[PDB]
């Protein structure tokens, strides 16, 4: 019930730290009482997440075994939540890691949100900013998502600034809209600004706000 | 173990782990101790009188700072999974056990390569990324799906074969048979129809798809009570079976 | 020549903890002493070292360490034990002639490697399960009888059609698909003849374009919609006879 909810984040973190291809089942059985939007779902992943990364600080836990946890989740969500792309769309959307970095999860987590609300969505895992201003170009969107990767360390802020920024310098991608994530957005709001980004969504489930709010001005 | 000079030591340490630094109380790269009998890791001598921090990750440094700074001489420190960065840029991992060496207060990392670990999850995040590209792929189809079956003129309805329900179907169908979407969708396909019964239906259209150059069934619906004409081919989807019935006025 | 000057007890357990076995076996065979979720091995200490090796083992081991020398390098060799694999490698002691077996494990790494693959196998094994939609795609457009043609707005080519259009365009699908839309109409072109099209789309009027299609020689008529799916923008034609 309510003492399930209270306890399923520590009850996620243990099985994904321990034997997640194993008891699996179990994973998803967490997953499809607790996450019943893909919303619910970015709340547990990234509360666990916050505990993995802290395992692997403590080395308590391996870079292996997150991968194996990472593995374990997608497949998860892939039970669970699968959201057609919806043809009645108030917009379209472009979701796409910095590259790089494999936000796999993360970005899937975003379509899914994104969809789930109306915008027609698309993802991308860019070899560059070259490839990725393409994709742009060529799917006619004006709404770019920067996935965050929640289980990947700091050198993706350098990583995500240089990326915007990038973005910004060329002149091929006038009126996009671009809304980052992660430690970036966790910032005092006057400094986001300034990165080049136009809205920041402090949680991956505050990415549906973010959104809006850009959506809107 | 007998006495031992200086530069046995040195061997025995060098090779018995498969790679060993050894860094000042400073934190200055002193020496990069390589295993010969341990698979190469190229040239690291450039690593000698630079920062150790310069050659660590972000993470790497925090953990190598944890795991150093209230380290004594007497015991080595819990294992620690620290991620290097090369000259060239690559990038591996080595899990170390630091000891705080008494004379000069310098930090000896015994090591144990993990790039064979780092090589399969690799192959690992490959792949699931090959796998939500193609579940992106299967959207696009989805989308395409959905048009083609809802424009298309052909009245055509998709039943379950484990259930005998209707799983989807286009409103030219919906007209011919005399009943909205909502209501078909979830229908057991039998009792749309006078006189038939699933186990019946079912196996009457499934061996009837699978024969050459079959004819049309007739039909008389029960809603619309109306004659038409029904047209079964069963396929595969995922793992379970479909059945695809065009539809045609019998009149 | 960087390292400090260290206590024997120190080195001893710098071994140790590099290592995941070491030997100390003495220049008669006898293991001396055992440095190691081994077992306890602890039987091993007073025993003659060729007692816990494979027959093969005792071979290698012999080979290897007649001929090393204190002060003449080290020697790797594989051995197994009464049977797990491990990397020793041999130096002979000055003082005495014993024999250092410093071991490395590698059964940790090939485990830790096949929990990897499972996995992956694992994953490609449930996206399997959930591939249909491409599938009913196919079937759905192949079995319907009405002739459509599927066009990327981004390459105005076709991107896919049915038997039903291919007999009223005048070929067969295979060798329609990949071809410019425009160039299968006589007098049509790419850029007139997608605008055209997307702006009737848009009107939603659904009278069509009167076309005659190069290959059959039929005049037609073309009801054009254009819907996004998943980032692709794509033009799909119903098409009927007109003459």
């Amino acid at each position: 019930g309510r003492s399930g909810r209270a306890k399923a984040v520590a009850r996620l973190s243990d099985l994904l730290s321990t034997d997640p291809l194993g008891r699996l089942t179990e994973v998803e059985e967490l997953l499809r009482a607790h996450a019943p939007t893909a919303a619910d779902f970015a709340r547990l992943f990234e509360a666990c997440a916050e505990r993995l990364t802290r395992a692997l600080a403590e080395d308590r836990i391996s870079r292996m075994q997150v991968t194996l946890a990472y593995s374990a989740l997608q497949m998860a969500l892939r039970r669970i939540h699968h959201l057609p792309d919806p043809q009645k769309s108030v917009g379209a959307v472009l979701v796409a890691g910095v590259p790089g970095h494999k936000p796999i999860l993360e970005a899937a987590l975003a379509a899914e949100m994104l969809r789930a609300v109306g915008w027609s969505t698309s993802v991308v895992h860019p070899e560059s900013v070259a490839a990725l201003a393409a994709r742009l170009k060529t799917s006619r969107t004006s709404t770019l998502v920067v996935a965050p990767s929640l289980l990947e360390g700091t050198e993706q802020e350098a990583d995500t600034l240089r990326f915007v920024s990038a973005l910004r310098a060329r002149t091929d991608l006038p009126g996009l809209s671009i809304l980052v994530g992660g430690r970036l957005a966790q910032l005092p709001p006057s400094k986001l600004k300034d990165s080049g980004a136009d809205a920041g969504f402090a949680h991956l489930a505050l990415l549906p706000a973010a959104l809006a709010r850009v959506a809107s001005s | 173990l007998p006495s031992l000079a200086p530069d046995l030591v040195r061997d025995l340490i060098a090779t018995a782990a498969d790679i060993s630094l050894l860094v000042s109380q400073e934190g200055v790269v002193r020496e990069v101790m390589a295993n010969p009998h341990h698979p190469s890791f190229g040239q690291l001598s450039e690593w000698e009188g630079r920062p150790l921090e310069e050659v660590l990750t972000a993470e790497s440094v925090a953990k190598f700072r944890l795991r150093s700074e209230g380290l004594e001489p007497g015991r080595g420190s819990v294992a620690v999974e620290l991620n290097h960065i090369d000259p060239r840029s690559f990038e591996f991992p080595i899990r170390y056990i630091l000891h705080r060496l008494p004379a000069d207060r310098s930090i000896l990392m015994l090591g144990r390569d993990l790039r064979p670990i780092a090589e399969v999850q690799q192959q690992l995040v490959a792949a699931q990324l090959a796998m939500e590209r193609d579940y992106e792929t299967q959207r696009e189809m989805e989308t395409r799906y959905r048009v083609v079956l809802d424009v298309s003129r052909d009245p055509m309805v998709l039943v379950s074969m484990s259930t005998g329900r209707i799983v989807d179907l286009n409103s030219a169908a919906g007209l011919l048979l005399g009943g909205v979407r909502q209501d078909l969708l979830g229908a057991a396909i039998a009792q749309e129809f006078e006189g038939r019964r699933r186990g019946e239906f079912m196996e009457t259209m499934t061996n009837l798809a699978a024969t050459e150059s079959a004819a049309p069934v007739e039909v008389l619906a029960r809603r619309s009570q109306k004659r038409l004409l029904v047209v079964p081919r069963v396929f595969r989807a995922a793992g379970e079976r479909l059945l695809l019935c065009q539809i045609d006025p019998a009149d």
